[PDB]
RNA sequence: AGAGUGUAGCUUAAAAGCACCCAACUUACACUUAGGAGAUUCAAUUGACGCUCUGA
RNA sequence: ACCUCGGAGCAGAACCCAACCUCCGAGCAGUACAUGCUAAGACUUCACCAGUCAAAGCGAACCUCAAUUGAUCCA
């Protein structure tokens, strides 16, 4: 959730540049 | 009356290896979108490394009941080069022997296609089936 | 309304810059191993090893077994090295390995396994079935001296019991034959 | 003069119907939606419209586990291989912890 | 483009279904289940009643 | 187990017949607690046992009792509360809460 | 002459995990398959055979 | 200018919400007919008419896309 401390855990496109 | 007739209407069992022996244990279904999904009772974990070949048999909880690796002196002293096909064949045979001596004779093998297309895994499965243990566990009664 | 994380993020130890210089995952087995290794680390959020009941794994038990004998490991290692070096000099073993046809004896490897890491596998199989949980109530031990018991039914075969065998009551109506190595100066107590 | 047309859509009524803590039986649909938002975990099946339904009676739990894609899906394969050494995904998984047993032993006769 | 035809079975007459087919091809001879036989028999294209 | 000094016990002895199930109530935990500084475990071997045709003869000419039977029963299936007007329900909805599948008659 | 040291290229590893090359596919890279060579420098926590730095 | 339906922001993190507010479209498709028969439990376009997922069994070798459409009577 946005307010829970576990926010932004499923992000993956920021680690790639292709 | 006989004092030895204390049976009670309800009888419990304190053995974890009991529900899966009568085809009444529930399988942790789901996952689907990932692979090795948890709908089984015993798995055939195989780990191939450039130095040694280790094969384990784990339960649905996450503990191994029997493992077979070339790092053991009992197998390492009877063969050469723990990387060829005869090494993994002997590992599969000794694992089948140990599982026959342990009572377990039903496991699910779900490898990868690039590994299943090889010859070492095929010969290991052949040695496992010829030992007395057939893969592919049957269905569940009232799933 | 934003709350700070209660621990280190799984994708925060690496930098978002100079990504073209870092080595990418060339295959999928490495990613699978990394995932299965990271899934075992205790996390601070809700994980699978919490709700489905794990019977509290982080808990040190009490050993009530015999201590292992004092054996020099360097001498055993150098002896094993010399043995495998003398065995590698053979050419017949090389031919058998090249021709994909090389068999090993089963009785010899069985005896060597029972003499070496046999007790460890016996202990892990006994704790898998929950024997130490019901007998000693959590306390576990290690069977140092090997044990061999074989029943007598017909007239040629046998009905042995290993670490989880299956013996029918019709094949265990009489007393079996227990055989184990022992010295002259120690008593034993068998319990079934 | 009124160039746009077809913007008179309605709501699909897609969302979570059972939160964490409710006693969900076997067969109750957890949540219907498009695209894999909450991937299934334990005792949670899928259908054709990418829906979530329970399989056993218990308490539905929502955790975050690792995401191991299938080797046959080439899209996820390349998406994983394009990741650096030390990159995980960790998506939200739905699990149903069973509470009632699947059976017991009861005495019938006595001969 | 396409066309809808009806397939008549060889064994156990009385059970027929409908399936799509191309308009510029020949007839169909597929394997469809027959409930009165509980096996697999042959089906032949016969009598079209749709031109979609 | 493996005991050090020769120690003999008499409170755990059993008679020559020993065919009573009330006296065979043995507990390994209490037996190990009563003899802790004497015996030490050193061997373990277990196996699995199933039912066969010899259990009948055992219970007959070894325990002087009857053979108990059991059956792996299952809990009844769950069904919601039967409403008065089942909106959008098949015809077989009344058979889900029906006791016996026979035409019952009241005052007739 | 003094100091830092001590498991193959790496280890808050105790004989393992990462690394390397060859043979098959590829314009080429690469996965995978089939194989190979690799180490606790010596005598019982001690002293000395190898490297570096500070000097002359 | 429009007459049916879907998606993107308005409506931002369960759900619903309109405009003659600004844009993409759809009246179909590339391949096998077990695209067989029954049967617990739910969502439901804010009512109804409608639509969708699925435990298990007999039977069989071991399904992809977003809207993608037509009821009463009668023939
Ligand atoms: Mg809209
Ligand atoms: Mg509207
Ligand atoms: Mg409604
Ligand atoms: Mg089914």
């Amino acid at each position: 959730y946005k307010t829970k401390p576990t926010h932004g855990i499923g992000k993956y496109k920021h680690l790639i540049k292709a | 009356p006989v004092e030895n007739e204390a049976v009670a209407p309800e009888f419990t069992n304190r053995n974890p290896r009991n529900l899966e022996l009568l085809s009444v244990a529930r399988k942790e279904r789901g996952w689907r979108t990932v692979f090795p999904s948890r709908e089984f009772w015993h798995r055939l974990r195989v780990i191939r490394t450039q130095h040694h070949v280790e094969a384990l048999v784990e339960h649905q909880n996450g503990k191994v009941v029997v493992s077979a690796s070339t790092r053991e002196w009992a197998i390492k002293k009877h063969l050469y080069s723990t990387r060829n096909v005869v090494a993994c064949e002997s590992i599969g045979r000794v694992l089948a022997q140990r599982c026959l001596e342990a009572g377990i004779n039903f496991m699910v093998y779900q490898p990868t296609p690039w590994e299943a297309a090889s010859d070492s895994m095929k010969r290991l499965q052949s040695a496992m089936t010829e030992g007395g243990v057939v893969l592919r566990e049957p269905q569940r009664i009232y799933e | 309304r934003r709350t700070p994380p209660l621990g280190p993020m799984p994708n925060s130890d690496i930098d978002l810059s100079n990504l073209e210089r870092l080595e990418k995952y060339r295959s999928f087995d490495r990613y699978r191993r990394r995932a299965e290794q990271e899934a075992q680390a205790p996390h601070w959020w809700r994980t699978y090893r919490e709700y489905f009941g794990e019977k509290t794994d982080p808990k040190e038990k009490i050993d009530i077994g015999l201590p292992p004998p004092k054996v020099s490991r360097t001498q055993q290692l150098l002896e094993r090295k010399q043995a495998i070096q003398e065995l590698r000099a053979n050419v017949e073993e090389e031919r058998a390995a090249r021709l994909r046809t090389a068999s090993v004896p089963l009785d010899a490897v069985r005896a060597e396994w029972e003499r070496t890491c046999g007790p460890y596998h016996k202990q892990r199989l006994a704790e898998y079935y929950g024997l130490y949980r019901d007998l000693f109530h959590g306390a576990t031990f290690v069977p140092r001296v090997p044990l061999h018991v074989a029943y007598a039914v017909g007239e040629d075969d046998l009905m042995p019991v290993y670490c989880g065998n299956e013996v029918t009551p019709t094949e265990a109506a009489q007393a079996p034959e227990v055989t184990y190595e022992a010295e002259e100066g120690s008593l034993w107590t068998l319990l079934l | 003069s009124s160039k746009n047309l077809g913007g008179k859509s309605s709501g699909r009524r897609q969302g979570i119907k059972k939160m964490e803590g409710h006693y969900v039986h076997a067969g109750n649909i957890i949540a219907t939606q498009r695209h894999f938002r909450w991937h299934p975990g334990a005792h949670v099946g899928v259908g054709k419209n990418k829906c979530l339904y329970a399989l056993e009676e218990g308490i539905v739990r929502y955790t975050k586990e690792v995401y191991v894609p299938h080797p046959r899906n080439t899209e996820a394969v390349d998406l994983i291989t394009r990741l650096p050494k030390g990159a995980v995904l960790y998506k939200t998984f739905v699990h149903v912890v069973p509470a009632k047993p699947e059976g017991t032993f009861k005495l019938v006769a006595m001969l | 483009k396409n066309i809808l035809v009806r397939m008549v079975s060889e064994a156990g007459t009385g059970f027929c279904f409908n399936t799509k087919r191309n308009r510029l091809r020949e007839k169909l001879t597929l394997l469809h289940y027959d409930p009165v036989v509980k096996q697999r028999v042959l089906f032949v294209e016969k009598k079209k009643i749709r031109s979609l | 187990f493996k005991q050090d000094q020769p120690i003999d016990f008499s409170e755990d002895a059993r008679p020559s017949p020993c065919y009573q199930l009330a006296q065979r109530t043995f507990r390994t935990f209490d037996f190990y607690k009563k003899h802790q500084e004497t015996m030490t475990p050193a061997g373990l071997s277990f196996f699995q046992c199933r039912w066969d045709d010899s259990v009948t003869y055992i219970f007959h000419q070894l325990l002087d009792m009857r053979e108990p039977v059991f059956e792996f029963v299952r809990p009844p299936p769950y069904h919601p509360k039967q409403k008065r007007f089942p909106h959008r329900q098949p015809l077989r909805y009344l058979d889900r809460y029906r006791d016996s599948h026979e035409p019952t008659y009241g005052i007739y």
